[PDB]
């Protein structure tokens, strides 16, 4: 049966067990790639630093 | 250095002999760039931008 | 015997057979990596040519 879920992304994220698009996240203070899979959760979230994009880094890559 | 990925498959020769690969292997978004060196036109034409990319898989390693 | 010698660094140079911090420099024509170690003088210097940092070297080198 095809069913059409509405609702909050992070209560379709725990619907459908995955993460979705606005759904809330679980940042745990290690980093998700040092987590083997059966303790990886959809939902493992990461914010990295940032990079400033320069003209030098256009020239090195192109 | 320049994409600033230093995983151990490209920048361990150890590892890499202890991987699924057996030594150290290109970079698949290398290959996803040096291919866009291949064959953009560097000059002004009718393409303008980029606007995203379907659907890549890797399918055997690059050395 | 221990001994505070005060003075011009100039002058703590030529005691100390060394060169200190601010003492006078014998700069002769000549890069001091050329010499050998007998006709290398402690004092012997070498003002280098510059190099202008840029955006581009701290991208490079980063
Ligand atoms: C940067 C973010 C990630 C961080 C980690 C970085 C790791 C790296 O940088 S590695 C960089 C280089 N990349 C690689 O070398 C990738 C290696 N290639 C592979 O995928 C290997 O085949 C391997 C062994 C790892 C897994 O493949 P394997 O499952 O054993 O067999 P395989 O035949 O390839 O089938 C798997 C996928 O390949 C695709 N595929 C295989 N053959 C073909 C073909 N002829 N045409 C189209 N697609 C194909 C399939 O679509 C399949 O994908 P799907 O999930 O849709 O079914």
């Amino acid at each position: 049966q095809r069913t059409a879920v509405q609702g909050s992304p992070t209560m379709l994220a725990a619907i459908s067990k995955q993460w979705v698009r606005g759904a809330k996240v679980e940042e745990d203070r290690i980093h998700p790639f040092r987590k083997y899979f059966e303790e990886l959760q959809p939902g493992d979230s990461l914010l990295t630093p940032r990079r400033t994009m320069t003209e030098a880094d256009i020239v090195n890559f192109a | 250095c320049l994409s600033g990925d230093h995983f151990y498959a490209h920048m361990d020769k150890i590892a890499a002999a202890e991987s699924i690969f057996g030594e150290r292997v290109v970079h698949g978004y290398f290959v996803l760039s040096a291919a866009a060196g291949l064959f953009v036109d560097a000059g002004v034409g009718p393409v303008i931008a980029n606007y995203g990319l379907e659907s890549l898989r890797f399918i055997e390693p690059v050395k």
